[PDB]
This record gives C-alpha cells, structure tokens and sequence, in this order.
C-alpha cells in the first residue's frame, strides 16, 4: 500500500535525476536566435499589404 | 520502513534542487537586454460571427487556415467559412456540455467532449452528403477537458480524475495511460513531431510525457494555484503557462527550470488561454477582466490589448500560416483579428 | 405671434433627436428579440412621423394664411391624422401586452411570438388608415376673416351636425377607450403585484416596489395633461357662439403644441428609463 | 454582383442553415432548468423516482410546464471547476434527511454544504429549494435517543414541532442574501403530489419575476 | 445511390407528356437537381434546374415557357412537365451540391427516352483520334470566353460515355474526382485547356466532353471519339 | 371661430 508508493516515487525521482542538463545561457541563446531567422514572415509582427491580405474587404 | 523512503525522497528533492541551482548561471533578462522594443501593437476586427445562442467554450482552426469549428453551450457545433462568413455544416450533439473540440490534420474528421466523459468522431466526407457519427471513447472516470488528433487513427485526450490516455480509433481501445499527476488535468499541446507533449494540472506542476515508450521525463513547479493553460514553442524546445494566480511563466526542457514570468500589479483575475505566434515572439493570453492581452515572449512588457467582448474570454487560437487570429467569448460571439 | 411661432420650432427639433437617437440604439446595438423591442420600434417611428408634419403648421401662424397649394394641405391632414391614431394605438397594445404578460404568465405563453406581434403592427397600421377616411375624403382651403386662406376641414353642407358628429366620432375612439383600458390594466398589474410573497417583506423590496407605482401613475397623469384642453376647448367651441379675439387665437395655438408634446416624452418614459435600453446604450455610446 | 452561380448557391445554404439555428433557439428558450444537489442518502433518488456517465438529465411536464433537471452527485471531482456551468438555471433542489441526525455527524456536513452553496458566487439571485425527509423514522427515533446530542444548547422540549421548527430555523440562520434570494423549505410527504406542486408554484414567482424584468417596470 | 427515370414513348405532335425521377440512397433534400438532354447522333444539353429549398428556377431559352419543373422532398421525387412538342431525344437526371470544396454533377441517371412522330461557344477540333494501349493521349478542348474567375477558379469540367453507358464525371474546376484512377490529369489556361492520360487502357475507349458552369446556360462541346 | 387645428 503505502510502501509501494512511496517505493514507486523513490524509483520515479531516481530515474528523473539521471536527466543531464545543459546551462541556461545557451538555451536562452538559442531560443533568441530561432526568432531572428523568421522575423520576417510573421504577418502580425508587421502588417501585409492589403491586395495580398485576405480580410481585407 | 516509511522514515526511511521519506528521508530518501527528501535527499533526492535536495538533490535535485542542488543540480538545478549549479545549471543557473545567467538570467533570461540579461540575455535579451540592450534590445529595441517591439513598439505598439494595435489590431482591429475584421469578421463577427453570429449564430450561437449560449456561452462558448473552445474553438480549432483547420490545417488549411481558412475552416474552423467552435463549440458552445447550446448543443451544437458549427464550421464555418472564414473568407466568406458562410456556415459550411452544422452538427447537432446528443450532450449539451461540452469543453473542447478538434479538427484532424487530414480534415476528414471532427471531435468533441465534456461532462458526459465521452469522446465523439464525426465523419465530415460521405457519399451520402451528410455528416454522422463514427466512433465514440469511453474509459475515463472524469470529465475531458482537452484532446487532440496525431492522425487518422491516433488520438490523445486529458480528464479530470488526473490521468491522460492514448486511443487507436478503429478497434475503439486504449492503448497507453499516463498516470502522475495529483490533481485534476487541465490542458494538453502537441510538439510539432508529434513525439512528446506536456500537461498542467491542479497541482500546480507540469510534466513532460513520451508516446511511444510511456513514462513521465520531467517536472515542472513554481505555480501557487491552478494552471489553466499551456501551449509548445514552435521549435519544440519551451512552453508556457497559464494560472490562477494572475501571471505566467516561461519553461525550457534541456535546462529544466523557469525562465521568465510575466504578471503586472493592476491586474487580479485569472488567465483562461494562452497562445504563440508564428515566429514565437508575440505571447497571447485571454483574462478573466473581459479582455485580451500581447505579451512579449523574449521582454515583459505590454504589446497591445484587444477589448471587444463585454464577458469572459474563453478561447483564441492562431493560423498555421500566421494570418489571423480568433478568439471566442462568454458573449457568444467569435471575432477575427488581423 | 412671434413668441409663439418661437415655441413650435423648439418642440420639433427635441421630438427628432428623441425619436431618432432611439431607433439608432435598437437598430444595431439591440435587437429585435424581445416583443418589447418590436413594440417600442413602432412607437418610435410613429412619433417620428408625427413630428416631422409640425413646421407648416408654424407657418401658418406665424403668417395670416397658407402659402402652399390645396394638395400639401391635403396631404398633411391625412399623415398627421394617420400618425395621431397610430401612435394612440400602438401604447394601447403595449399597455395591454404588459398586463398579458405580467398577470397570466402561464396560459400567455402559449399566444406570444413574434410573429403574433409583427401581423399586430400592420393590422393597427391598417385600422388607423380604415379610420382616417373622412378627413381624406373632405379636406382643403377656406377663406377666412383677417382677408386670407387657412387649410382646414369643410364638410357637405356645412351644417352643424357634421361638425358635433365629427368632434363625438373623433372623441370617442381618441380619449375614452384607451384610457379607460390602460387605467384597467395598470390597476390589475398594481393589484396583481403586491400580492407576490417573492417580490415584498424587506425594507427594500417596498423600495422597489414604490418605483412601479410612481412609474404608473407618471404614465397616466401625462397622456391626461397633455390631451385634454385640446378636446375640451374644441367640445365648448362647436356648442356656443364665440366672438373672435386675439387671446382666443392665441390661447388655441397655444392647446395644440400641448398635443404634440407628448410625443416627446415617449422616448423618456419607455426606452430612457428601462433597465435594459439602458445597458444597450453604452455598449455603442 | 460579382459573384457566381456556385457562391449564390453557398449564399442560399448558408441561409437556410441560420433559418433552423433560430427555430432551434426559440423553441429551446421555454424550458424550465433546475439543479438537484445533496449529499449521500439524503433521499434525492426518492424525489427522483417520485417526480416522474458524470451526468444524468431528467426530463417530464406538469400542468402545461416543460421541466428539465440535472444531478451530479457521481462527479466526485472538484467542483468549482464546473460550478460555474450551471449558472443561470431557475432554482436550486437541495435536500436534506432528517434521520441522519444520530450518525462527525452528517448534520453538520450537510449544514457546511448548505452554506457554502448558499453564499456563492455565482447564486447571488438564485432561488434555493430547502427539503426535509425522512419525517417519520426521524419521529420513531426522536422518542429513543434525544436530539440534544448534535445540538447541546438546544433545550426545547422532546416535541416533533419544536425540534423540527429549531433545525429549520438554524439552516435559515445560515444565509447572507436576504434581500436578492427566498428560501422555501418542505417537507416530504412519501404517498402525496405536493412536492410537485410546491415547486411549480415557487417557480411561477420567478417567472413573474423575469418578466417584470423584461418589460422594463423593474 | 441510385437514380431511375421513366416515361418516355411516342407522342404525337402537339402533345404533352409528364417525365419522372426517383431518388434513393443520399439525402435528397440537401441536392439540386438538373435536366440534360442528348439527341439521337448529337451532343448533350442542358434543359433545366430546379435549387435546394425550391428557391430557384432556370430554364433553357429554346424551351422556355412550354415546360415545367418541380420537386416533392417528402418523397424523394423529380417532375418535368412538357406542353406542345414538336423533342426526339434522350433525357437524364443530374445531382449536384454547391459549398466550399463541394463536386457538383458527380452522379448522373440512366435515362429514358421520348420519340415524336450571348452564350459562350464550346468547340472541339479534334475527332475519331486513332489510339493503342499504352500510348499517352491528348485531348484539347475551346472557349469563347474565359473561364477564370475574380475569386480564383476555373470551371471547366470533363466527363466519358462508354458506349451503351451514361456520362461519368472525371475532372472538376478544371482536380480528380473520387473512384477514378491518378492516370488521368488536368492542365489548361485561361482560354485553352488539355486533358492527358498517361498510359491508354481499354476501358478508355469512349467519347470525352468538356463543359463550363461559368454562368447560366450551361454549354457543351461537341464529341471526341476515341477508337482503337 | 376655432375647429380642427385652425382659428377662421
């Protein structure tokens, strides 16, 4: 009953301990630089032109 | 014996703690300091749909990005044209509440859910030129709350008595369930390869889950309340939440702790949905104020405000080429955005 | 007869920002879901419509005769009598339509739908334009004293009996029936209401209940105010001889803007003060 | 008009789709909802039974009036989660037994439950419903075992009346809205049709109520 | 999914006669339904149309007021009521649904037959084309007027009568219909269009037409035979 | 005299 639980959550936490981590400031680098490469197809960052935009009228 | 597993639960949370703390090295607002602000973002509505006589609940737009299907109170749910504000077929439900609804990829197929604890298939393409029912899922114990196609024949939905499952649609059976979480599941996303995907609960935690194998990866805490809302990243690598208690927050799975949060001191209720852009910079969120705030993804700043409903904001969602966005209300009215 | 041609243009232009401010709200901020809405629309187009025939009239007094031909008299007799019927008629029904609604909740259900009240407008439309006949029939110019024309009403013969039967006809079908049907009806709601467990015992709910009552008899006392002179005056007029003075002429342009003034209080009893309008408003304002 | 045959046709569909939509919703609008709520063997599949998944609808007619009413007692989750759903229903059945005095005790449960229902958010002018049973096992036990032991400061005398008229009092003790709400209390008659009755003519208050509201006099 | 047709027989001049349809197996409600024509040696045309909900009507100018159409949806029935014939012919019923991404004309009747004792031009200059199995085949059909629209589509379509058979559709707004093999496509301009099958099989051996629903009357080619 | 609406 309750040994098995909580034999079950020792086993889940070591398993989730083996996780290898990388640091923070790559990851945010990253995540800015994926942002810079598609800046310019984002139709809402900056308004289409209006013969192309479809809810024009 | 329980001392004993307690104290070693303890040690390994210390642990984990201690590993997360040396991982931290450097702030996500340092990284993105020293760069020019997006400036103002104002929008304006460009259709109004009409046509429900209750309160809406959820809403999905198709692969195509120019059909939808949204669902309400009242028993039925509509798809409709966008370009032209044409209604292309209405469905009649045997179950008047539902919470959420799907279209599939192929866009052959709808879905739909609720208090009922049932999940129901919809042909959309006959010979016969109606639509009908086709398949209909029955193995939780709560009420779903969220569910989404992976293919023709593959769905995966969330329920409330905190357990998710894997469906195959021709034998009508589950295939895998997903057992973790302590409090009740509130929304799920899909990852882009279709190979993961993540949930929030009640708890106040979020876990990262794999398909094919089974079995929970990670753990995500810092919430005080309920999260209401999550969303993927479109490069797969983050995601974002949504919570009772007025604010947001930013995840990243490789280092696996929050980035950034996002809150202001007039603002007091509660979030209901929250959505990306096409390029992940834009962070849109509905609030229990009556309105619709635009979050920067990489600052925390306020981009925009959409106030045009005069209730609760239930739903909004983004097309796959990044053109328009919907959002529904408690008004029963859906508008379009550009 | 300066000052009073002063009191005619003030009256108009309030009537048609009244009227047509309403309209607009109902129009696109509301709808017409409710019978409510689709009575109130009617109401308000006829008081429009009845405003709209009052600056000729000011011409007339502020010259000594008419400056237009036969057919403009003519026309204008026949709309502004069609308009007056109208718009008595139609804060008839609705006053009637209160008391089905508020006083047999259940058996009224069952006869009440939009389609009932939208057949209901054109058939008072169509009464009022059955029962306008004899002033489209008999109308025109007349010469009067002071060496000029005025655009009045003649009759066959001239004769007296034409006259008195006119003023009863237009008597009994204008001031009795309807008040006498509104005042029934307000009593049987006021009697009907204060016997309502759910809706009396606080401090408060005698408050509220106060308003319906100040309400009602607000709705009563101003139809009465504003068109009785004019009946009485015209009664005493057709019975004896009167020399003509000037104070009589003005005391008799005087009684008819009266008439008109209660077109421009609908808008403020009906749609000004209801809970609802007022919600609607501010959603486009 | 610049448009085509193919899109006229659309056109048409379209407008025949919204022609139902609307006949759908008028004809929907009429109906009567209520909500049933209690706790565990507190007589509701009684009243149920009587009175002609997660969740079950009843649905019957009386005296030209269409009923419709939802119990969500095998939820078993939490519950201001989906609480808020059933805003905007006529009135709120809540029951009550009586004999689950003597087994803490579920009278106090019951009295929690009551209260926090009562005081709710979303109920600020809903009408709640208050029903008594189990009448008679609850006189048959009154002789045995006193009611004193769930309320010590209760000294009336060991009387049907008293002790009936001390517990209601004490359950209306518990509200805080006076002024927007009435609360009807019943008791239930096992061989009778008045439990029907009773909520029939409660209703037709409300009813008024709404009315008067929709005319514009309120 | 089935459509049957009768009536038909000889009938005097200046005469009238009543043709009937019943529909099976699909919602019929939620179809119109049209009226095609084919003589004894040449092409297809068109004679009526009757709109879902009975909201409208149109008719062929060379019968204009001399015939009737109507429909009975309760039970699922077609009527064509014709006055004062001159008319030798064969006579088809034709099931067409109109929405977004819909495929109207997909299903044709078999048909019956009736013996009696400003428009844009569709030609085809090409006839009785010698073919062999295995060789590609291609089939060009011209327009008076074009057949694109402000909104983005073109509406021509294609259709095959196997002999002794009914016209079958195969090609849409100029896109594959469902049951048909990938062997056939469609490429065309604004003016001028082609038809291309990619290996030639026996069971193509037929006549092919092309016709346009730009706007009302609706005009068919002429025929395209095929031998072996 | 006075009738209708108009003084003669």
């Amino acid at each position: 009953a309750s040994i098995a639980q909580a034999r079950k959550l020792v086993e889940q936490l070591k398993m989730e301990a083996n996780i290898d981590r990388i640091k923070v400031s790559k990851a945010a680098a990253d995540l800015m630089a994926y942002c810079e490469a598609h800046a310019k197809e984002d139709p809402l960052l900056t308004p289409v032109p209006a013969s192309e935009n479809p809810f024009r009228e | 014996e329980l001392d004993q597993l307690r104290q070693e639960a303890e040690q390994l949370k210390n642990q984990i703690r201690d590993a997360r703390k040396a991982c931290a090295d450097a702030t996500l607002s340092q990284i993105t300091n020293n760069i020019d602000p997006v400036g103002r973002i104002q929008m304006r509505t460009r259709r109004t749909l009409r046509g429900h006589l209750a309160k809406i609940y959820a809403m999905h737009w198709g692969t195509d990005s120019r059909l939808l299907v949204s669902a309400s109170q009242d028993g039925k749910l509509i798809i409709w044209d966008s370009y032209t504000t044409n209604k292309v077929h209405a469905i009649p439900l045997r179950s008047s509440w539902v919470m959420t609804c799907a279209y599939a990829p192929s866009g052959n197929y709808v879905a739909c859910g609720g208090l009922d604890n049932i999940c129901s298939i919809y042909n959309l393409k006959t010979r016969e030129g109606n639509v009908r029912v086709s398949r209909e899922l029955a193995g939780h114990t709560g009420y779903l709350s969220c569910c989404r196609f992976l293919d023709d024949n593959q769905i995966v939905t969330s329920s409330g008595d905190t357990t998710c499952a894997l469906w195959d649609i021709e034998t009508g059976q589950q295939t895998t369930t997903f057992t973790g979480h302590t409090g009740d599941v509130m929304s799920l996303s899909l990852a882009p390869d279709t190979r993961l995907f993540v949930s929030g609960a009640c708890d106040a935690s979020a876990k990262l889950w794999d398909v094919r194998e089974g079995m929970c990866r990670q753990t995500f805490t810092g919430h005080e309340s309920d999260i209401n809302a999550i969303c993927f990243f479109p490069n797969g690598n983050a995601f974002a939440t949504g919570s009772d208690d007025a604010t947001c927050r930013l995840f990243d799975l490789r280092a696996d702790q929050e980035l950034m949060t996002y809150s202001h001191d007039n603002i007091i209720c509660g979030i209901t949905s929250v959505s990306f852009s096409k390029s992940g910079r834009l962070l849109l969120a509905g609030y229990d104020d009556f309105n619709c705030n635009v979050w920067d993804a990489l600052k925390a700043d306020r981009a925009g405000v959409l106030a045009g409903h005069d209730n609760r904001v239930s739903c909004l969602g983004v097309t796959d080429d990044g053109m328009a966005v919907a959002t529904g209300s408690w008004d029963s009215f859906l508008k379009i955005w550009n | 007869n300066a000052v009073l041609t002063f009191i005619y243009f003030v009256v108009c232009i309030i009537g048609l920002c009244g009227n047509t401010l309403v309209i607009y709200v109902i129009l696109r901020y509301a709808k017409m879901k409710t019978i409510t809405n689709i009575y109130i629309l009617n109401l308000a187009i006829a008081d429009e419509l009845f405003m709209l025939g009052l600056p000729f009239l000011a011409m007339q007094v502020a010259l000594v005769h008419w400056p237009f031909g036969k057919a403009i008299c003519r026309v204008v007799m026949t709309v502004d009598g069609i308009n007056q019927f109208t718009s008595i008629f139609c804060l008839t029904v609705m006053s009637i339509d209160r008391y089905l609604a508020v006083v047999h909740p259940i058996k009224s259900a069952k006869w009440r739908r939009p389609r009932t009240a939208k057949m209901i407008t054109m058939a008072v439309w169509g009464v009022s334009l059955l029962v306008i006949l004899p002033i489209m029939i008999y109308a025109g110019l007349r010469s009067n004293q002071w060496g000029r024309s005025s655009c009045t009403i003649n009759w066959p013969g001239e004769s007296g009996a034409w006259y008195t039967g006119f003023i009863i006809y237009t008597f009994i079908l204008g001031f009795l029936v309807p008040l006498t049907i509104i005042c029934l009806c307000y009593l049987f709601i006021i009697i009907k209401v204060k016997s309502v467990r759910l809706l009396s015992g606080s401090r408060e709910k005698d408050r509220n209940l106060r308003k319906v009552t100040r309400m009602v008899s607000i709705v009563v006392a101003v139809f009465i105010f504003c068109w009785l002179p004019f009946y009485i005056f015209n009664v005493s007029s057709v019975s004896m001889a009167i020399s003509p003075t000037p104070a009589l002429k003005g005391m008799f342009d005087f009684v008819v803007v009266l008439t008109y003034a209660n077109s421009c209080a609908n808008p403020i009893l009906y749609a000004f003060l209801s809970d609802n309008f007022k919600k609607s408003f501010q959603n486009v304002l | 008009c610049t448009l085509s045959a193919e899109d006229k046709a659309a056109v048409e569909r379209s407008k025949m789709i919204d022609r139902n939509l609307r006949e759908d919703g008028e004809k929907a609008a009429k109906e009567v909802k209520l909500l049933l709520l209690g706790a565990g063997e507190s007589g509701k599949n009684t009243i149920v039974k009587q009175m002609k998944t997660g969740i079950v609808e009843t649905h019957f007619t009386f005296k030209d009036l269409y009923f419709k009413m939802f119990d969500v007692g095998a939820q078993r989750s939490e519950r201001k989660k989906w609480i808020h759903c059933f805003e905007g229903v006529t009135a709120i059945i809540f029951c009550v037994a009586l004999s689950d005095y003597d087994l803490m005790n579920r009278m106090h449960a019951s009295m929690k439950l009551f209260d926090s229902i009562c005081n709710n958010k979303w109920f600020t002018e809903t009408s709640i419903i208050l029903f008594l049973n189990k009448k008679d096992l609850f006189e048959e036990k009154i002789k045995r075992s006193p009611l004193t032991i769930c309320y010590p400061e209760y000294t009336g005398s060991n009387t049907y009346e008293e002790a009936a008229a001390y517990i209601q009092c004490q359950f209306e003790d518990l509200n805080r809205r006076k002024d927007t709400k009435e609360i009807y209390t019943h008791f239930t008659c096992s061989t009778d049709t008045k439990n029907v009755q009773f909520v029939f003519d409660a209703v037709t208050d409300v009813i008024i109520k709404n009315n008067l509201k929709e005319c514009g006099l309120y | 999914v089935q459509l049957v047709e009768s009536g038909g027989g000889l009938v005097q001049p200046g005469g009238s006669r009543k043709l009937s349809c019943s529909a099976s197996g699909f919602a019929f409600s939620s179809f119109g339904m049209h009226w095609v024509r084919q003589a004894p040696e040449k092409g297809l045309e068109w004679v009526a149309y009757i709109s879902s909900g009975s909201g409208t009507i149109y008719y062929a100018d060379t019968v204009k007021g001399r015939f009737t159409i109507s429909r009975d949806d309760p039970k699922n029935t077609l009527f064509l009521q014709m006055t004062s014939l001159r008319d030798t012919a064969m006579y088809y019923c034709v099931r067409s649904i109109y929405y977004y991404g819909s495929s109207p004309f997909d299903f044709w009747g078999q048909g019956t037959t009736l013996t009696v004792s400003s428009d844009i031009v569709m030609t085809q200059a090409t006839s009785s084309v010698p073919v062999t199995p295995g060789e590609s085949v291609s089939i060009s059909c011209r327009s008076s007027k074009s057949l694109l629209h402000s909104n983005g589509n073109t509406y021509l379509y294609w259709f095959l009568q196997r002999p002794g058979q009914s016209p079958q559709l195969l090609i849409y707004r100029m896109n594959l219909a469902s049951g048909v093999p990938d062997r056939f496509s469609g490429s065309g301009s604004g003016t001028a269009f082609t038809l291309t099958i990619s290996r030639l099989e026996a069971e193509d051996v037929g006549v092919y037409y092309c016709m346009q629903h730009l706007e009302y009357p609706l005009t068919f080619g002429a025929g395209t035979k095929l031998e072996l | 005299x006075c009738f209708x609406k108009t003084c003669x």
